[PDB]
């Protein structure tokens, strides 16, 4: 339906109100259904016009315009349900025409660090709010780790490429107010051993199908066994699965000890059997023997001896009765023994080229996690499943930092601003920051309120980049402890000419051990003009950053000439290497649920800070210290529109704060 | 509630966990064991392959050709001596008796128990028959 499909793109349940609208409209939700019902339509409607066209602003009278009665009788309802749904960014986020020019008056001064999307979308909506924003940022661009490499006509993303599934999804909504050109990722995606050829069909299958029956069983383990914790230490997704291919390699040698415990039960069966017949057939050549003797007494002969015959006779044809059953039933032993020494169960688990194979699919789980899975949490590295959005994966053809460009459009960046040190009281903030490039020009903002979306690296930094005055509580750096922040790498390879699959996007390298299981395990066929990217993930991306460009760039022609052809392989005429964990504004990639961790660390790292009283007896402070990006918002970490909804989020919250509700 | 096919008991899953080498031990008890299994093996079937090599021949230059009697309803003398020696050797395996005689049904031998019971001393003879 229209007004449901605008609840459900907005990640909102179309018939029930949510914890968030309970807070702001408590009066309807304690109070009877049919006015919740009223409410819920409002809602539902209001999210219609806006997503029906995101370009302009939706007002609070084009809104009750539109609506018809009997929902457009009580005024003070519908203006309420607007200002709530533009307060949160629901409707009238990104970039939009706007209707009232922004009033001069301004409200408020808030220092924003960081202008990656998190950073941008906070200060766009706060603008919007009448309040006074500038941004910090440390680079010479804006983007953050939404960075995209721009050479001649070669476009190619170093940080985000991947939009998921479009419904539900705020970058839908981007998408129409921003050109990104959009391309559906076909996930066919063929798999080249370490020889160049490539899997056949029938074990590529057999090896994904184990590689999901492994994943399922670590579940298993995990919520039925309670198997998450072993010697005081909380569990990992990669010690969960290390566990369950023990136990299916030992439940092969369990089945082979069976299986030929059954052949020995036989073949001794069988030896008793044997020894039973040789001792008869000695009997039996012994009697007939007698019976031999005795019929040579020639007739005529006394009744004795005429007995002596026939019960030798007799005696000797039960023993041949009882021999000739004894050898119908060896017949049927050796039957038994014929088939079980045709019925041998599985000789491994998974042979060497399977597990090849198979570690190829924990590279690819390791790249999407930024991390090896032995830092994953067992009982939660999965926990943002239940949110996913629908529809086909997507790629930004033209470069995705077309997105953090068009947000700064009208915002106050300072570039080439490094803040050192976040200094906040009861009586408001002092970010103090350097110029990048010489380092002795320092700078001082003072301000309100401070947002601060630095990556969750650069506040894992030790010792740190900036400094907290007065350091941030202990809950706090706990959870910024706790928390996963992974890695992960690409190898841009710029040629003249297309020698791979023109219409394949995806194609796989299989490493030849496990160490090595995500060095360029992946290549990825994207752009207009002839790009392969590379990834380096799990174990392998902290250490390819400490190797050249000209070594990782070989390594990557090498594999392809492999799997293409010597000559088919020019050399690059451009190439780039990313190097995360070094780069001292991120620290690395993206943030990962840690063995340890959960994602109510997620909430922790969201809860913003406040300072205590400068006089002492004075009243409680408001907050003053915020935080966005992806390492704060529980329910879609690492991505782009995590970081999207939660700079929209923390604008919510400081102008609720500073402007009031 | 494992996917089909993989095994996953809490017994086991406490073997390989307990310890830091737990399960390079287990698989590796599990391997020689199997050696031990297949060792055995081997010698069971040399050990019946030369028990077949004895049975070589069958029994055949043993067994007998097999006659059929009319079976006759009338007791000669000489046919009623073999039934007292048949009782003295096989007491009262009334089949055995039978095939000795080779004309006399099993009942009529049963029938010929009670008729000549008092004439042939046929308690006396079971008797005998009893105390070896
Ligand atoms: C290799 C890679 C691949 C990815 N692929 C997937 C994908 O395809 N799709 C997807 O949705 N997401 C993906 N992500 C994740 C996504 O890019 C991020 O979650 C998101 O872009 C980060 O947004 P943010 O605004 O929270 O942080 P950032 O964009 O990191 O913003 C923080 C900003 O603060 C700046 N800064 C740092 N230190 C200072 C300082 N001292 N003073 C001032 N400024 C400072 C930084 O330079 C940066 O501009 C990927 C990320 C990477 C790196
Ligand atoms: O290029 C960087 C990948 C960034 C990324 C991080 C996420 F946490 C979630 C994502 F959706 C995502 O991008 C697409 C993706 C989805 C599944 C598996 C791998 C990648």
């Amino acid at each position: 339906s229209g007004v449901e499909g605008a609840a459900f793109q907005s990640r909102l349940p179309h018939d029930r109100m949510t914890s968030q609208e309970a807070a702001c409209f408590p009066d309807i939700i304690s109070g009877p259904q049919q006015t919740q019902k009223v409410f819920l339509f409002i809602r539902n409607r209001t999210l219609q016009l806006w997503l029906d066209n995101p370009k302009i602003q939706l007002t609070f009278e084009a809104t009750l315009q539109q609506l018809e009665a009997p929902y457009n009788s009580d005024t003070v309802l519908v203006h309420r349900v607007h200002s709530y749904l533009e307060r949160h960014g629901l409707i009238n986020f990104g970039i939009y025409k706007r209707i009232k020019p922004l009033p001069t008056k301004k409200t408020g001064k808030v220092i924003i660090i960081g202008s990656g999307v998190s950073g941008l979308a906070a200060a766009r909506q706060l603008q919007s709010f009448g309040m006074d924003v500038t941004l910090l940022e440390a680079r010479d661009r804006v983007g953050g780790r939404v960075a995209t490499f721009r050479k001649g006509n070669y476009v190619a993303d170093l940080g985000a490429m991947v939009v998921t599934g479009l419904g539900g999804n705020p970058m839908a909504v981007v998408s129409k107010q921003v050109n990104m050109e959009l391309a559906k990722i076909k996930q066919k995606c063929p798999l080249y051993e370490a020889n160049g050829q490539a899997v056949p069909k029938e074990k590529d299958e057999m090896v994904e199908q184990e590689f999901n029956r492994l994943l399922e069983a670590t579940s298993y383990l995990s919520h039925q066994l309670d198997f998450n914790v072993l010697n005081n230490k909380p569990v990992s997704l990669g010690q969960a699965l290390e566990v369950v291919i023990q136990l299916q390699e030992k439940h092969v040698k369990d089945e082979q000890i069976e299986h030929w415990k059954k052949i020995v039960k036989t073949q001794e069966e069988l030896k008793e059997l044997l020894n039973k017949m040789v001792n008869l057939k000695e009997k039996i050549k012994e009697l007939h023997q007698q019976y031999k003797e005795a019929s040579e007494v020639k007739p005529p002969r006394d009744i004795t001896a005429e007995f002596l015959v026939k019960s030798k006779h007799r005696d000797l044809t039960a023993l041949c009765k009882e021999y000739d059953e004894l050898a119908e039933t060896q017949g049927k032993l050796e039957e038994k023994l014929q088939e079980l020494e045709a019925n041998p169960p599985s000789d491994v688990y998974l042979s060497s080229r399977d597990r090849q194979i198979l570690d190829w699919h924990f590279a690819n789980l390791e790249f999407a996690n930024a991390t090896p899975l032995s830092t994953l949490s067992l009982k939660h590295w999965d926990q943002d499943d239940d949110f996913e959005f629908t529809g086909s994966h997507l790629t930004v053809r033209n470069g995705y930092s077309c997105v953090p460009v068009a947000l700064a459009e009208g915002l106050d960046i300072k570039l080439n601003t490094a803040v050192r040190q976040v200094r906040y009281t009861a009586s408001g903030c002092e970010v103090i920051a350097v110029n990048t490039r010489s380092t002795s020009q320092t700078f001082i903002y003072k301000c309100d309120a401070v947002l601060c979306t630095l990556p969750l690296g650069v506040l894992k930094q030790q010792p740190p980049a900036v400094q907290f005055v007065p350091p941030l509580p202990e809950w706090k750096t706990s959870a910024v402890q706790r928390m996963g922040f992974g890695n992960l790498n690409k190898v841009v390879l710029c040629f003249d000419r297309v020698f791979w699959d023109p219409s394949v996007n995806l194609f796989g390298h299989v490493g030849s051990t496990t160490a090595s299981r995500g060095e360029l395990f992946l290549f990825w066929n994207l752009y207009k003009a002839p790009i392969l990217l590379a990834l380096v993930a799990g174990e392998a991306a902290g250490i390819m950053e400490n190797i050249s460009d000209d070594v990782i760039v070989g390594r990557c022609l090498a594999i392809l000439k492999g799997i293409f052809g010597s000559s088919a392989v020019p050399q690059p005429k451009e190439t780039v290497v990313s190097r995360w964990r070094a780069d001292p504004w991120a620290r690395g990639s993206y943030s990962y649920v840690a063995a340890g961790s959960s994602g109510n660390d997620y909430d922790l790292m969201a809860q913003p800070i406040t300072p205590g009283p400068s006089i002492p007896g004075a009243p409680q402070p408001i907050p003053r210290l915020f935080f966005a990006g992806e390492h704060t918002i529980r329910n879609y970490p690492a991505t782009v529109h995590g970081a999207l909804l939660s700079g929209l989020r923390e604008a919510g919250r400081i102008a609720d704060q500073f402007l009031g509700a | 509630k494992p996917p089909k096919g993989m095994f996953l008991s809490q017994e086991d899953v406490e073997a390989v966990s307990a310890n830091a080498t737990a399960a390079t031990t287990v698989l590796r008890q599990l391997d020689m064991e199997l050696v031990s299994v297949k060792r055995q093996i081997q010698n069971i079937k040399q050990t019946n392959s030369a028990l077949k090599e004895k049975l070589d021949g069958g029994i055949e230059p043993y067994r007998l050709p097999e006659v059929i009697q009319k079976c006759n309803a009338r007791w000669t003398t000489e046919e009623q001596l073999l039934a007292v020696q048949a009782i003295r050797k096989y007491g009262r395996d009334f089949q055995a008796i039978s095939d000795v005689i080779g004309n006399k049904s099993v009942v009529q031998v049963k029938n010929f128990f009670v008729n000549y019971r008092r004439r042939f001393n046929i308690d006396e003879v079971l008797q005998e028959w009893e105390a070896e």
